[PDB]
């Protein structure tokens, strides 16, 4: 609950007021030290603003030479800690740099960056609580002289953390999300493979299920990875976490493999998987949809040349014209049938 | 009144002149300070000059160490407010950088920058006071409404709500506006409240709004600002919106409950059907587009059509093929139309046509193309809205008093962009064909700019370069500057600039104007809503910064 | 609609999905898009896009375009580039959030365990 260090130096850099903080001896050796990106608070003026430690170096203070020290004292094989702790009051100083981001104002607003420069015997650094910290990860930027709106329920999405550093974790402090961020707008997972895109996704698609029941989604599984965990990993998908929430008939599976899906889903949702997936089937009988054909095989690959035939060109617009003639439909129905594809039990032509 | 620190240096610093102000212990502890971008006045010979803070910055003062006096003063433990008096008072200065803009001279002209650079011993820097600060406010390089106040950033004593900028709104009407910003930090406000004091100030001048977001006409669901129907409403102006919409009976169920029974009285709902018997080039490139949609590879008969439609145009063998072609498609003509292989629209003479009957021989063929056409096709003049609308904002009978259509881009789906095109480019072609006799005099608000003035050879490019001569005005909002011709960006008259999220972004607005110096950085880090920088041409010294009124206020306003 | 390998489709301007992208917000419908490659995305669709979330680029263009596209991650560039980190997320989500925060994000398990309480 005491100042980290001293502030030295302030200053505005571009858009961004920046200020100077010098850790002494005394801070160095109690074991206080500042992180990359953590975020402090500075005090000046009895005004409070959010700060981040952007830069760290080493600089000499007052008139010192530490690279002379230091060899003088490695050479004569001294030590300085347990030997000569004069010598080593004298060089045990270190530099960092922090940007002032903004402030917390009224009931929870944002007032981005500043107009006002603190003088240097004024400001003061100080390390962020856990309620603090708490209580700026809920700012929003909003019109000035205006009221919260509040309500809505929020859900936990992570908590902080500051890379991988013994001390740079807060399990207490998390972000929560509104769910309806993601209605309607576009959401960009950027990242390498293998780095927690999957988890993020369901985690997002699951917080959506649970509290918009009336919004649907299209999932377009192109790595089969949302429905069921995956021989690789054990995170459940989906169907299982709708399960666990007790969500029932809302799930469409449409697939080309239903009997395997279904021995997959009766081993990992039990006997009564039934209600909580529905699996369809992703063939269809091309003697009803000959269109359909036609589209497939005007659309294809086209190695090398680009040219359509023309005579798939012709049927692709003319077969809606032809189904009102029996002597045109035998054609395409002959056509298919030399193609290989099995009709009905029963199927006449004339 | 007195000076509030001390000038130790001048120079000139590029295209401006610039001066360096200290500020000392005794100042920093009675509580003097000075924001970034403040504006204050400058004494130097007799003469009065403007300046703005632009820097901020320490500085050690003298012989002295402060980072070792500081370091020491932490380590013994000392406070130096109680036990040290003086060690406080050898470190606690502050520095800080002022631009000299120009000066107020004779009868409310200013003179802009200077030549004449001021000795250290003579200059002085004042704090300006309010009456100073309006007078300020209205001066110009040689009725009107409350705009907004002055105000720096969201710092408390930085706001001035009796510091009002007005403006005529005659510096719209044939001029170019550009309004940037970020989305959800007061686009819609501002252009809101141009259109509203427009309408009320020339009751003669007619507007073409292109709404893409749907926002213009009423207010949306998300806030209660009012929409322009409301306003136009509140207003009491009577018998001046035309809104074309493809949902005219969704659009009048809301205009019901929003401005009562009497809505009538306000607005004429139109619909937005066209005739492709007189525009095919429409029918060619919405099918050429409905397909590389659907997959790819649009035919070589089609594409063929889509650049030679218009050499067709004058060889009636070929345009024949393109007739029966939308005729077998589907879509009913007007009676009396006919062509020279026949009565068309006579359901026999079709018959023997077609048994009487090259790109266009294999366009023929493939009449389906044009079957979703029948979406929005119908046939006649009194139908096609794109000869409404050229009446409505040219007609010969309709000179004057005004007239604001409102198109529902939305409710068109993928052809609004044509349509648009097509719209503007039949304007501009009966504006120039009307010149010499009455001025086009009317403004055009486009949305999303960037689409449609990237490319040099296209028609809303054409219109903002020429459009001043005939009477035509734009307003645009993009939202990425960067994104906007640097042509377009310096021919620009009025600059409307809120928080950016780009770098690039705001780095286009200081190569394009200069003035656009000194609020780069501002612009860059601070999300403000409501927060606009503006600037007028030609008679604007300096961009101010400024708290736009909103709707409500500037409509309770003009009723009295 | 949830859309996979999203550069294989967004890269086509005459495209439907491309189409749906830009002009879907006006008729109700969002889209959540995975790419591990931001350079291949449209800079008119980074730009247009409200909610964030990055992991791990080993591309100094990625991390380029991502800076171009949104000033606030200019913070965190340089962690982006040499901090391989798994579950570890920078979020955004526009546009009244004051700064990036990096997260570790909750798993699914954690998820479920806690919303039946």
């Amino acid at each position: 609950e005491s100042p980290i260090g001293v502030v030295v130096s302030s200053r505005r850099n571009g858009p961004w007021a920046e200020l100077t903080l010098v850790l002494t001896p005394q801070e160095l050796d109690q074991g206080k030290r500042l992180l990359l990106g953590e975020l402090v608070r500075v005090s000046s003026g009895g005004k409070d603003y959010v700060g981040m430690v952007l830069d760290g170096y080493y600089e000499p203070v007052g008139r010192s030479d530490p690279t002379y020290t230091l060899a003088l004292a490695h050479i004569n094989q001294v030590d300085l800690e347990k030997e000569d702790p004069w010598a080593r009051k004298e060089v045990n100083f270190y530099h960092h740099r922090i940007v002032l981001l903004g402030r917390v104002v009224q009931g929870g607003l944002f007032a981005p960056s500043t107009r006002l420069l603190p003088p240097v015997v004024e400001a003061r650094v100080y390390r962020m609580t856990e309620e603090e910290l708490q209580r700026l990860l809920a700012a929003e930027v909003r019109t000035s002289g205006s009221v919260k709106a509040e309500g809505k329920r929020r859900y936990a999405f992570g908590h902080l953390a500051y890379g991988l550093e013994e001390g740079g974790e807060y399990p207490e402090v998390v972000k929560e999300v509104d769910p309806a961020l993601f209605v309607g707008r576009r959401t960009a997972n950027f990242g390498k493979t293998g780095f927690g895109k999957s988890n993020e996704n369901k985690v997002i698609l699951t917080l959506l299920a649970h509290a918009f029941p009336r919004v649907g989604m299209l999932i377009l599984d192109q790595n089969a990875e949302y429905l069921l965990q995956t021989e690789a990993t054990t995170s459940p998908g989906l169907a299982q976490a709708f399960k666990a929430l007790g969500i029932r008939g809302r799930i469409r599976f449409y697939t080309a493999r239903e009997e395997a899906w279904a021995r997959r889903l009766k081993e990992h949702l039990g006997t009564e998987w039934r209600e909580y997936v529905e699996v369809l089937p992703l063939k269809v009988d091309f003697y009803h949809f000959p269109e359909l054909a036609v589209a497939l095989a005007y659309q294809r690959r086209r190695l090398q040349g680009a040219e359509p035939p023309q005579y798939l060109e012709n049927a692709f617009y003319n077969l809606e014209d032809w189904k009102h003639i029996p002597d045109r439909m035998a054609y395409v129905y002959g056509a298919l049938r030399k193609a290989g594809l099995t009709p009905r039990k029963g199927l006449k032509i004339k | 009144e007195s000076p509030i620190g001390v000038v130790v240096s001048s120079r000139r610093n590029g295209p401006w002149a610039e001066l360096t102000l200290v500020l000392t212990p005794q100042e920093l502890d009675q509580g003097k300070r000075l924001l970034l971008g403040e504006l204050v006045r400058v004494s130097s010979g007799g003469k009065d000059y403007v300046g703005m803070v632009l820097d901020g910055y320490y500085e050690p003062v003298g012989r002295s160490d402060p980072t070792y006096t500081l370091a020491l003063a932490h380590i013994n433990q000392v406070d130096l407010e109680k036990e040290d008096p003086w060690a406080r008072k050898e470190v606690n200065f502050y520095h800080h950088r002022i631009v000299l803009l120009g000066r107020v001279v004779q009868g409310g002209l200013f003179a802009p920058s200077t030549r004449l650079l001021p000795p250290v011993v003579e200059a002085r820097v004042y704090r300006m006071t309010e009456e100073e600060l309006q007078r300020l406010l209205a001066a110009e390089v040689r009725r009107r409404y409350a705009f907004g106040h002055l105000a720096y950033g969201l710092e408390e004593g930085g706001e001035y709500p009796e510091v009002v900028k007005e403006v005529d709104p005659a510096l719209f009407v044939g001029r170019r506006t550009a309004n940037f910003g970020k989305t959800g930090f007061g686009k819609s406000n501002e252009n809101k409240v141009i259109l509203t004091l427009l309408a009320h100030a020339f009751p003669r001048v007619g507007m073409l709004i292109l709404d893409q977001n749907a926002e213009y006409l009423l207010q949306t669901e998300a806030t209660t600002s009012p929409g322009l129907a409301q306003a136009f409403k509140a207003l009491g102006i009577r018998g001046r919106i035309r809104f074309y919409t493809a949902r005219e009976e969704a659009w009048a169920r809301r205009l019901k409950e929003h401005l009562g029974t009497e809505w009538r009285e306000y607005v004429e709902v139109l619909p937005l059907k066209v005739d492709f018997y007189h525009f095919p080039e429409l029918a060619v490139a919405l099918a050429y587009q409905r397909r590389r949609l659907q997959g790819a590879e649009p035919p070589q008969y089609l594409e063929n059509a889509f650049y030679n439609l218009e050499d067709w145009k004058h060889i009636p063998d070929r345009m024949a093929y393109v007739y029966g072609a939308l005729r077998k498609a589907g879509l009913t003509p007007r009676k009396g139309l006919k062509i020279k292989y026949y009565d068309i629209s006579e359901e026999k003479s079709w018959g023997n046509l077609q048994e009487a009957m090259g790109g266009a021989r294999e366009l023929y063929s493939r009449a389906k193309v044009f079957s979703f056409l029948r979406a929005f096709h119908a046939p006649g003049k009194e139908a096609n809205f794109l000869e409404t609308i050229k009446e409505d904002l040219l007609g010969e009978k309709t000179e004057g008093e005004g007239k604001v259509v409102i198109l529902d881009l939305p409710s068109l789906g993928e052809a609004a962009d044509f349509f648009t095109l097509r719209l503007m480019d039949l304007l501009f072609d009966r504006a120039v064909e009307l010149y010499g006799k009455r001025q086009a005099n009317f403004l055009v608000v486009l949305e999303e700019a960037h689409n449609f003035l990237e490319d040099k050879a296209g028609i809303f490019y054409r219109v903002a370069k020429e459009g001043r001569k005939y009477g035509i005005g734009m307003l645009y909002s993009t939202q990425s500057p960067a994104s906007i011709p640097m042509e377009i960006l310096s021919q620009t008259e009025n600059f409307l600039v809120k928080h950016l999220s780009s770098e690039e972004d705001v780095k286009v607005l200081k190569r394009a104007k200069a003035p656009f110096a000194f609020v780069a950085d501002f612009l860059l880090s601070e999300p403000i809503i409501g927060y606009s920088y503006v600037y007028f041409e030609p008679y604007q010294p300096f961009v101010v910064p400024l708290r736009v009124k909103l709707l409500e206020h500037v409509l309770k306003s003009l009723d009295s």
